[PDB]
DNA sequence: CCGACTGGCACCGGCAAGGTCGCTGTTCAATACATG
DNA sequence: CATGTATTGAACAGCGACCTTGCCGGTGCCAGTCGG
């Protein structure tokens, strides 16, 4: 007895999403490796990580995830997850001796727990464990939904999770760490749609506003608000593909999202009669595009966001087929529908334990507005918002939940054993 | 429900013998009464450890260093002094580097001294302010020399002007020319151990204007600082100071085989008010590029007193383009005493030519950016300038303009008072062209910030210098902004005022220290070699402070030396003597870069 | 009482010395040589190359051959430092985001092979920040083998924001061989390569304006500096001087698809929390031997100022000791009184196993 | 076949409820506190380390005094050197250019 | 600087005496899921320290 | 499994206290220099 | 030959400012006991 050292199980936790994918070992406060889900393609050769996206003749930017936050390109999913879990998180194999210029299966150690979107269909869950068990020799596997992990990253066994992702905004009720299935509600009104709103709004100011991405400017000089920019742009021996330009512009839309846009936080919706006229008078926020193009932003700063809270406010899409958001896909409608899918007796407990998640929740004023909206749509009940996370960095809430889950000693009884998979084939549906 | 039915079905909850959790539990550090062992002992500081190892080894060798293997370098805007510490006198070369280039230095810029050619009146041609100041100074001298009861013929200036206007060049060739003078044959290969056809020193000045491949000259130092005005980029400047010193080792010292240099040691003399970036550049050349075994730094005024053998002195260094003053006591330049004025013996030459031009100097086409004109101007300055207010009269002389590949033209000319007023610019510096000295002064190389707090400037600062800046421009902003605002002002003051403001800050309010320093003035640097400079400066100091007029005493050079060489001689003594542990070794610098200068020098760097 | 030891496990050069010292005692190539048909380490292995296979045990900043790495530490302690680890605690540096298994394995070796009493493993970037004078900043560490950018806030290195430019001082040496072979010289041999690495260390610099230098190099004489081989023949190199370092700024120039050091610095900053970025732009810190090229700071200042918002003060902290900052930070850390309640004791290892490093070193 | 059992459902739920209420909440608290302590430790440590790295450059009275002594030692030796070249014997290297 | 008592606890207590630390090895551990199925994780082990 | 009530521990600002460190000061044997 | 001195280079003793954590009064959130 007592022959063993200080260690249990070095699990690693994997968490794919439309904008980003996150991986690392359980029992750390942040994922080791976070990469753009968007992956480079050049000439039958796939490239990964934000350090390996750059202008090249063949360059095209793909994504292995679709806007349902599910995998659509499992070959590329395999290559991406292998870049994270094998090349970046295991010991390198040494160079052959002659090639060093002086002379002249990989996951058997670490079980894999993987994060799935709430609505992820059984066929995609089946293929996840099937891919895992063939490609890396992993000893055991588990699959769990973002809302469940996000709740654990706030420390809550029972919670309402509002999850304002990139491709999707979601609401779900978590109770004793299970998802209450009827409560799952989902919406395109999220960080991707919000970028489209911002694009639309730029293409409709008095002088049109043109975004030009960071890679196309060689040098820039400072200029006064609304002036033509002192700049010189690049030229290349090739056409830049539209997919590439779209991906490199999303950086600037992310910068505008984080440093300018602000949720309307005052009493009532932004379109109640006094509110817009008030907003137009206030001191705004400044911004700079990579071109040097400098401006102060006053009233639009609210409107670009407001559409997810009242669809009436939304700008029309620049893609004419990207249909306008319905009343039912606004955040208060999601919330009210989600909670109405739950037992009446449980509703106060959930509302007392609100967990917010996802990078779109980092809009200035998002917790303010959500507190107001919850108060006014459920009067006579206490409200308390919590961020998912252990830190200021509320970006990683789903991942951190996994990190915590796989570190609990009680959890290790749960995994789908390699030996269970190779005896049953589709354990993944029923052992959940 | 169910209980043992679960076990019979093979289903059983299980801790797996694991802990309740595997999340790290971290114990908080306690730092009450913390202590540090870092750099606490000489044993631990590499710069001192290596010196202790050298001391121990020297004691062992004594129980049982070579001046011929120490090089001493003293840079300068017109002249570089270099030699071995063994040597009686250093070899002096013009610190100029010539290379092949598209355009010669005369083609790139307006002619000097600056003039508005084809201007609407001669008062505009030379600038109205300047002409009024010259007229003032002429009248001021006439009143002064009448007070001294010298002879003054009323027509003096007219006799000069009319003669210089009406006279025309004689032309001479063959044995009628007193010198069969040469030009540098830039086609011929370097025999001094190297491939590149580049020229330094007197030979570079003697490159003909219309050489078959065109050569441009470059000076890496001007006004006593790195000459960032001329150079396109930092790298090009560093590469030229490296290339010049490299060729000076090869062509003056005859250390032609580069591989032998690793056994030599080097003493480099730097100004009292140094830019740190210039000190650290010179270190880096001496170790990464030349691989010398040891480097040590001594300050110009410190070295000057080592050249004299003085415990305590006020040292006035009057260079070509920098004049600097500081007071030395008890083995240091007094930190706050340092004053650094952007003028010197070159300004006297420009001004001398400009005053004679304005009068009627025959060769009106002259341009001091053109080499043979530059050498002409400098030779005339050395012959005819004098601050002695005596033997002054309408005098007739002549010079030869041996232009390249063009016949020798001889000009007769006269002078009267331009010969004294141009030097006297040291007592009203507005008469000099100071308009472009500050041009490009931070164009390439930034001001020296502190290694860690990179906003805070770390160049030297001296109360005496700030007093001079306040005289030019009356003087919450950050320390960076303050230093920028100071750098925007060119330090200029009359030489007497600069000395007394130096000495008052040296004493820090003590008439007895003043009475020692004022009676201890030592003058060095080539600009000082204008005849009677020291007595004239003693007069100017006496008449500004009558309370000191019995103690004030100025002396030229020390111990029979030429003003130029004293500082070099001193730096050699600092090479030779045994107590000097100031050396940065090559291994230190490879390990810790310029950080080890702070550990090693004999003042707070 | 006797000091702890600090060892910097470099891909190119290993460095070792006593804590408290301001510079290493021992600096020697991380080369192990074994017979083709005993073993030798460092300069000996290079000297006797004719009878040896040589391998580096560290590749791209990470240990890859433990049986060889153990010989380097043996050489470090017994030949170079001349002290027995059985009487000294030891601080080891390691590369950012090295694999957990490597932390465990180097824990195993300095206890089980060297009987060291107490020991600590440390992230190289963080140490270089301590040596650079500050608690928060972003460290571009660029060695022989790898280049990392590491944001650090209140002395905690953010793992997620680390970006690794897989290209460094050896690649720039291979590249300088390539472009000199194009100019006309021959440098294929290993005994020639070790000349070219010295050429790189002396003659190269980073251009402030690369296009303008290329445009003027066609005519300038000043640029073409010359270098004597040990062989006695003299080479001359020209635009090669800056084209070798320029590959840091344009890795296309040597044929890979990663963004340069400047864009990777910017991307690391942009992966951080908005509130932190003000401080990181105010505290860019350079570390490791590849950051030593004259004027690398001026060009990093220019390039990042071009990428950043015009409001941000951008500041590049390049200490004169930056070649050894990783070691110097270790020196400092291992010589605070605080270190004693921060290391792994052998008494802890003896009941926790190598996995103690995941608790104790953070 | 395998997992439709009421017994399976009970154990699965019971594991998850205890894991959610007890263990996730304990580990949440511990992880948050542990993070806070780790961050504090590293902050404290970095503050000391960064001070030490700079400390050698700070002026001190003792450092100033010894530096003044090093200058004065060298200065006296320089006087000694000239005494050994003007008083012990008059040993000046008189020289001329002989042009 | 270095002294007796607290503040030097570790620098007094460290072993400094050459004696072997217990030898670790990459062993394995039988892990049992709640469905009764058993699987193996690589885990560190060392031989038992002796009886008092 | 669940809520009302209770005794308890976490956290706040605050004052008392510790040793290390830098600034301040006395005393010693050995030194270069002077008169003698 | 060898009397005679202030200073040197250093070890040793003294004092207050300094940074940090312990103990403290108090406000607050919490795990646990109890009844159901
Ligand atoms: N500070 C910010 N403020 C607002 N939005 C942000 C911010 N940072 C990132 N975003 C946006 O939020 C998304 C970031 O990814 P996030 O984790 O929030 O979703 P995801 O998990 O990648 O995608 P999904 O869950 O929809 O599959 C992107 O659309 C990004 O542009
Ligand atoms: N024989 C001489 N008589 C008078 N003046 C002379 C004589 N020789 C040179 N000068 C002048 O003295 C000036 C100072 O020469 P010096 O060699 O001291 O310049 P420098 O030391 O380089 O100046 P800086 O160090 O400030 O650049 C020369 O520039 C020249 O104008
Ligand atoms: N002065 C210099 N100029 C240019 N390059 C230099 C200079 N000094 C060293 N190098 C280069 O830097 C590299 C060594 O740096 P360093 O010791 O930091 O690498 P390392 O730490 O062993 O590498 P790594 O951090 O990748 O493990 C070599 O390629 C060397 O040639
Ligand atoms: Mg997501
Ligand atoms: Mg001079
Ligand atoms: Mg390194």
């Amino acid at each position: 007895a007592d022959i063993y050292g200080g260690d249990e199980v070095s699990a690693l936790v994997l968490d794919p999403g439309y904008c980003n994918t996150r991986a690392g070992f359980a029992g750390e406060e942040m994922p080791k490796q976070v990469i753009p889900s968007f992956y480079g393609h050049v000439d039958g050769r796939d490239l990964f990580g934000d350090e390996v996206i750059v202008p090249r003749a063949g360059f095209e930017v793909r994504n292995y995830m679709n806007r349902d936050s599910m995998v659509e390109d499992w070959d590329a999913a395999t290559r991406v997850w292998e870049y994270l879990l094998v090349q970046r998180l295991q010991p390198p194999r040494p160079t052959p001796a002659s090639k060093n210029g002086l002379n002249v299966k990989p996951l058997t150690e670490n079980p894999l727990l993987m994060t799935e979107a709430p609505w992820n269909t059984p066929k995609a869950r089946e293929k996840a464990i099937e891919v895992v068990m063939e490609n890396w020799g992993t000893p055991a596997f588990w699959l769990s939904r973002t809302p469940v992990l996000a709740a654990f990253a706030a420390g809550k066994a029972t919670a309402l999770v509002i999850d304002v992702g990139g491709a999707n905004t979601s609401v779900t009720a978590i109770h004793d760490g299970m998802v209450l299935k009827r409560s799952i509600q989902r919406s395109p009104a999220a960080g991707v749609w919000l970028s489209g709103q911002i694009r639309s709004m730029w293409k409709s100011q008095d002088p049109p506003v043109n975004v030009v991405p960071t890679f196309m400017v060689e040098n820039k000089k400072p200029v006064e608000a609304g002036a033509p920019p002192d700049c010189r742009l690049r030229n290349f021996g090739f056409p830049i593909h539209d997919s590439f330009r779209a991906f490199e512009e999303e950086r600037v839309l992310t910068e505008f999202k984080e440093s300018v846009v602000e949720v309307w936080r005052g009493p009532g919706k932004y379109l109640n009669p006094g509110n817009e006229d008030f907003a137009k008078t206030q001191p705004g926020r400044v911004f700079e595009f990579p071109d040097g193009s400098n401006q102060m932003w006053r009233e639009q700063r609210y409107r670009v966001a407001e559409g997810m809270w009242d669809e009436t406010a939304a700008y029309p899409s620049l893609n004419p087929d990207e249909a306008a958001i319905t009343k039912a896909q606004t955040i208060p409608a999601l919330i009210k529908a989600a909670l109405d899918g739950v037992d009446v007796d449980l509703r106060p407990n959930l509302l007392g334990n609100v967990v917010v998640t996802g990078s779109t929740s980092l809009l200035n004023g998002f917790n303010d507005r959500l507190n107001h909206e919850l108060t006014n749509m459920y009067p006579g009940l206490k409200i308390k918002l919590h961020a998912a996370g252990l830190t200021s960095e509320r970006r990683f809430g789903a991942w951190i939940g996994g990190s915590i889950l796989a570190s609990l000693g009680t959890f290790h009884q749960m995994w789908i054993s390699r030996k269970e998979y190779e005896e049953n084939g589709a354990g993944i549906v029923e052992k959940r | 429900v169910s209980e043992r039915v679960l076990a019979r079905e093979g289903l059983e909850r299980t801790d797996n013998g694991m802990r309740q959790t595997s999340w790290p539990e971290v114990q908080p550090i306690n730092q009450k009464n913390y202590y540090t062992d870092y750099m606490k002992r000489d044993d631990q500081i590499l710069s001192l450890r290596l010196q202790n190892e050298a001391n121990r080894e020297r004691l062992v060798k004594t129980a049982q260093m070579d001046p011929s293997k120490i090089i001493v370098i003293h840079p300068g805007s017109q002249n570089l002094r270099i030699g071995f510490a063994s040597d009686a006198l250093p070899k002096t070369i013009p610190m100029v580097l010539g290379t092949q280039y598209s355009q010669t230095e005369s083609e790139m810029h307006e002619a000097l001294p600056r003039r508005q050619f084809e201007g609407r009146t001669m008062e505009q041609q030379y600038g109205e302010e300047w002409v009024k100041k010259y007229q003032k100074m002429c009248s001021d001298l006439k009143v002064t020399m009448r007070a001294n009861k010298l002879k003054v013929l009323p027509n003096s200036k007219d006799l000069v002007v009319n003669f210089n206007r009406r006279t025309e060049p004689e032309i001479i060739s063959q044995h009628n020319d007193p010198l069969q003078v040469e030009w540098t044959n830039v086609n011929k290969a370097p025999e001094d151990g190297t491939t590149q056809k580049v020229f330094i020193g007197q030979q570079a000045l003697r490159i003909a204007e219309d050489s078959s491949p065109k050569y441009k000259l470059w000076w890496p130092i001007q006004h006593g600082w790195l000459n960032e005005d001329d150079y396109p980029t930092r790298a090009h400047l560093f590469d030229d100071l490296e290339m010049l010193l490299d060729r000076a080792l090869r062509r003056e010292l005859g250390l032609t085989k580069k591989a032998d240099w690793k056994q030599y040691s080097c003493v480099i003399v730097i100004p009292d008010l140094y830019d740190k970036r210039y000190v650290e550049l010179l270190l880096h050349l001496c170790i990464e590029f030349f691989d010398l075994s040891r480097v040590a730094f001594i300050q110009e005024s410190m070295a000057a007193t080592f050249g004299a053998g003085y415990t305590q002195a006020c040292v006035v260094d009057v260079g070509a383009q920098k004049t600097s003053i500081s007071c030395v006591e008890d083995g240091l330049v007094i930190e706050d005493s340092r004053v650094n004025l952007k003028y010197g013996g070159y300004d006297v030459t420009e001004t001398f030519i400009k005053m004679m031009l304005y009068d009627n100097f025959p060769y009106q086409d002259i341009n001091l950016r053109r080499r043979h004109d530059f050498l002409l101007a400098e030779e005339l300055k050395m012959k005819y300038c004098t601050l002695s207010q005596a033997n002054i009269s309408v005098q007739a002389f002549d010079f030869h303009l041996r232009a390249p590949n063009q016949p020798t033209r001889k000009y007769q000319f006269k002078f009267y008072d331009e010969v004294i007023l141009a030097p006297m610019g040291f007592y009203d510096p507005s008469i000099f062209d100071n308009s472009t000295k500050l041009r490009g002064r931070r164009k390439l190389i930034d001001r020296s910030y502190n290694a860690y707090d990179v906003d805070m400037p770390d160049d030297p600062t001296s109360s005496a210098q700030l007093a001079i800046l306040a005289m030019v421009q009356p003087s919450q902003r950050s320390a960076k902004e303050i230093a920028a605002e100071r750098d925007a002002v060119l330090p200029i003051a009359p030489l007497d005022v600069a000395i007394l403001t130096s000495i008052q800050h040296a004493a820090k309010g003590d008439e007895k220290k003043v009475r020692e320093l004022v009676g201890s003035i030592m003058v060095v640097g080539g600009g000082a070699k204008i005849p009677h400079f020291a007595p004239f400066l003693e007069e100017k100091l006496k008449i500004r402070r009558p309370d000191l007029a019995d103690r004030i005493l100025v002396s030229r050079s020390a111990r029979e030396m030429d003003e130029q060489v004293v500082v070099w001689k001193g730096a050699s003594v600092f090479a030779k003597l045994s107590t000097n542990d100031s050396w940065v070794t090559n291994y230190e610098y490879k390990m810790l870069g310029s950080r080890c200068i702070y550990m090693k020098l004999l003042w707070h760097y | 009482e006797v000091a702890a030891l600090v060892i910097d496990n470099g891909s190119g050069m290993c460095k070792a010395g006593f804590a408290g010292d301001d510079a290493p005692r021992a600096v020697f190539p991380s080369i192990v040589g074994r017979p083709r048909h005993d073993s030798y380490v460092g300069d000996e292995a290079q000297s006797k190359r004719g009878i040896l296979t040589l391998r580096y045990p560290i590749e791209h900043g990470v240990v890859t051959n433990w049986d060889d790495m153990e010989k380097i530490w043996h050489h470090t302690f017994y030949n170079e430092l001349r002290v027995a680890p059985e009487e000294h605690p030891v601080l080891l540096t390691e590369a950012p985001i090295n694999p957990k298994s490597n932390r465990e394995k180097m824990t195993q070796i300095v206890f089980e092979t060297f009987n060291a009493p107490a020991f600590y493993v440390s992230i190289q970037a963080v140490l270089s920040l301590y040596a650079s004078g500050r608690t928060t900043g972003i460290v571009l560490d660029s060695g022989d083998g790898v280049t990392h950018v590491v944001p650090i806030y209140e002395g905690f290195s953010l793992p997620h924001a680390i970006a690794r430019l897989d290209m460094a001082g050896r690649d720039l040496t291979d590249y300088l061989m390539k472009i000199l072979a194009e100019r006309g010289y021959t440098f294929s041999t290993t005994a020639e390569r070790e000349i070219v690495r010295d050429i790189k260390e002396k003659l190269c610099y980073v251009a402030l304006d690369f296009e303008q230098e290329i445009q003027t190099a066609a005519q300038s004489s000043h640029l073409e500096k010359s270098y004597e081989l040990p062989d006695g023949q003299v080479i001359t190199i020209g635009n090669e001087r800056f084209r070798a370092p320029e590959a840091l700024f344009q890795p296309s120039v040597l044929g890979l698809e990663s963004g340069g050091i400047h864009v990777t610095t910017f991307n690391s900053i942009m992966k951080c929390d908005v509130d932190v970025r003000k401080d990181l732009y105010g505290n860019i810190v350079m570390s490791g031997g590849t950051t030593m090229y004259p004027g690398l700071s001026d060009r990093m200042q220019k390039e990042i100022t071009a990428l950043a918002p015009s409001s941000m003060k951008v500041k590049i902290i390049a200490p004169p000791e930056r070649k050894y900052s990783v070691w110097i930070g270790g020196s400092i850390l291992a010589s605070l009184s605080t270190f004693q309640q921060m290391w792994i004791s052998k008494q802890e290892y003896d009941e926790s196993g190598p996995s103690i490093v995941h608790r104790k070193c953070f | 076949l395998k997992f439709q059992s009421k017994g399976y459902n009970q154990i699965y739920d019971q594991i998850w409820r205890d894991l959610a209420r007890k263990d996730v909440s304990k580990v949440f608290r511990l992880a948050t506190d542990s993070y806070a302590t780790k961050a504090s430790n590293l902050k404290k440590t970095a503050i000391l380390a960064s001070k030490e790295a700079k400390r050698w450059q700070l002026r001190t009275n003792k450092g100033t005094k010894d530096l003044q002594a090093r200058a004065k030692r060298v200065m006296r030796d320089m006087m000694g050197f000239w005494k050994r070249n003007e008083r012990e014997e008059r040993d000046l290297r008189k020289a001329a250019e002989r042009l | 600087k270095a002294n007796q008592g607290a503040i030097n606890a570790g620098l007094r207590a460290l072993d400094r005496s050459g004696k072997p630390c217990r030898k670790w090895t990459r062993g394995t551990f039988q892990m049992k899921s709640f469905t009764g199925v058993v699987w193996e994780i690589p885990r560190w082990t060392a031989p038992p320290r002796p009886k008092p």
